[PDB]
């Protein structure tokens, strides 16, 4: 008996440390894939926002092509 | 021959702190622990209960334990709460939260040897240690679950002392959460292990006889004591008191229980009285013995028609003819032996004592291990399943690290209770 009450209290503190691991395993990954995901969309915002000034190089070289 | 007392949690304080009024005021000690006494019967066999201290002082063989300092607090400031010694005073501050799991394995594990040390220390001054007695309620979580733990420990360090319980049994009449038939049943199942001889206190009962007999409307924890006291005092009138037959709590567990887990107890008390208000015509023998076999005074809510007495033992306090006594309570049984197993032969035994209880000129108590008792068990037993059968309420127990498994060996075990209880009704 005494045995088994040692091993109830210590599978109480093995699932009470079990989920705080991953409550803290669970927001860690979901913050980083939220930092990735917000990146990338911001990256593709400037890269599309950066051909649009490649793109008016051109038309102005092709101004001076004109003349 | 020392008996150490324990009492635990809310229910086994308050009703601990009643019975050490009660069985004060009948041996004349007071407040501060002073004997101002009228007879020396009071003080032949007063070591029993009390240890006396230098200045011939009487102190309480009296332990107070609580994962919460509430009730404790109250107890102390309570009428005869200077009386107890203040080191046995044990208590955490978490509570329990009316969860036989926190008692049992997480809160009341912290406390428990703090406990022991105190039992140990008021053992070790023991001439000869009859055993031990603990008062507490089943439906709660301290009495209940940490109580239970403590008995198991207690005899692991005394396994040849006697152990000794008044058990309060939860009522949804009288009900604090839905949890208590759990809390009760995984506490029966460490019971009918662990000790010796156990009162079935119900509250079922001590309603019921508030309410139909003493005509209260609304029936408080402190009506309910009242008649826990009077029984206390009742059933411990053999080993206080000097008499022809000078008990103690081995021959009581001797006598009454005839196959070690059959050893739980229907008592009961007459008169019935209300707190407070006192009728003046004593009783007459006759009116005592009818009275205190009537299923009306039984303080387990059980009727003894559906079963057989196995064992019966009887007190009658006051000052009355012991033929009288004798002539009444062979009467009962000589109009009612169908209701007495045969294979046991005399098994009703009278004791007399001079000094009747505060209030009443004459008293009769009455200790039953009937059959019937199993109907208290069926009872709970219907309650946990109720429950149990959706696994409802479990999170509070799986929270602590406590498995369905142990839920079912419990419930199995008190169902073969009931079976055993079921087999000694017919033979
Ligand atoms: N007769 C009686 N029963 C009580 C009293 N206090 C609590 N109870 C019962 O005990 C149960 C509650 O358990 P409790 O002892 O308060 O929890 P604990 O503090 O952990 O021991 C309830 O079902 C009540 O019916 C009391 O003063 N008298
Ligand atoms: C069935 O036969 C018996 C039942 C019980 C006893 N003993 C030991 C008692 N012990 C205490 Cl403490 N009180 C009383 C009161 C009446 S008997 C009794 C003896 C014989
Ligand atoms: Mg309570």
């Amino acid at each position: 008996k005494r045995e088994h009450e040692r091993e109830v209290i210590q599978k109480a503190i093995e699932e009470n440390n079990n989920f705080i691991k991953m409550a803290k395993e669970k927001l860690a990954q979901k913050m980083e894939s939220n930092k990735e995901n917000r990146e990338a969309h911001l990256a593709a915002m400037l890269e599309r926002l950066q051909e649009k000034d490649k793109h008016a190089e051109e038309v102005r070289k092709n101004k001076e092509l004109k003349e | 021959r020392e008996i150490v007392h324990i009492q635990a949690g809310q229910c086994g304080n308050q009703i601990g702190a009643k019975f050490w009024e009660v069985i004060s005021d009948e041996h004349g000690i007071d407040p501060t622990g002073s004997y101002h006494g009228d007879s020396d019967l009071q003080l032949e066999r007063i070591n029993v209960y009390y240890n006396e201290a230098t200045g011939n002082k009487y102190v309480p063989r009296a332990i107070l334990v609580d994962l919460e300092p509430g009730t404790m607090d109250s107890v102390r400031s309570g009428p005869f709460g200077q009386i107890f010694r203040p080191d046995n005073f044990v208590f955490g501050q978490s509570g329990a939260g009316n969860n036989w799991a926190k008692g049992h394995y997480t809160e009341g594990a912290e406390l428990v040897d703090s406990v022991l040390d105190v039992v140990r220390k008021e053992s070790e001054s023991c001439d000869c240690l009859q055993g031990f007695q603990l008062t507490h309620s089943l439906g709660g979580g301290t009495g209940s679950g940490m109580g239970t733990l403590l008995i198991s420990k207690i005899r692991e360090e005394y396994p040849d002392r006697i152990m000794n319980t008044f058990s309060v049994m939860p009522s949804p009449k009288v009900s604090d959460t839905v949890v208590e038939p759990y809390n009760a049943t995984l506490s029966v199942h460490q019971l009918v292990e662990n000790t010796d001889e156990t009162y079935c206190i119900d509250n079922e009962a001590l309603y019921d006889i508030c309410f139909r007999t003493l005509k209260l409307t609304t029936p408080t924890y402190g009506d309910l004591n009242h008649l826990v006291s009077a029984t206390m005092s009742g059933v411990t009138t053999c080993l206080r008191f000097p008499g022809q037959l000078n008990a103690d709590l081995r021959k009581l567990a001797v006598n009454m229980v005839p196959f070690p887990r059959l050893h739980f107890f229907m008592p009961g008390f007459a008169p019935l009285t209300s707190r407070g208000s006192q009728q003046y015509r004593a009783l007459t023998v006759p009116e005592l013995t009818q009275q205190m076999f009537d299923s009306k005074n039984m303080m387990a809510a059980c009727d003894p028609r559906h079963g057989r007495y196995l064992t019966v033992a009887a007190i009658f306090r006051g000052r009355m003819s012991m033929k009288e006594v004798d002539e009444q309570m062979l009467n009962v049984q000589n109009k009612n032996s169908s209701y007495f197993v045969e294979w046991i032969p005399n098994n009703v035994k009278t004791a007399v004592c001079d000094i009747p209880p505060r209030g009443l000129k004459m008293s009769a108590t009455f200790i039953g291990n009937s059959t019937a008792i199993q109907e208290l068990f069926k009872r709970i037993s219907e309650q946990f399943t109720a429950m149990f059968r959706r696994k409802a309420f479990l999170h509070w127990y799986t929270g602590e690290g406590m498995d369905e498994m142990e839920f079912t060996e419990a419930e199995s075990n008190m169902n073969d209770l009931v079976s055993e209880y079921q087999q000694y009704q017919d033979a």
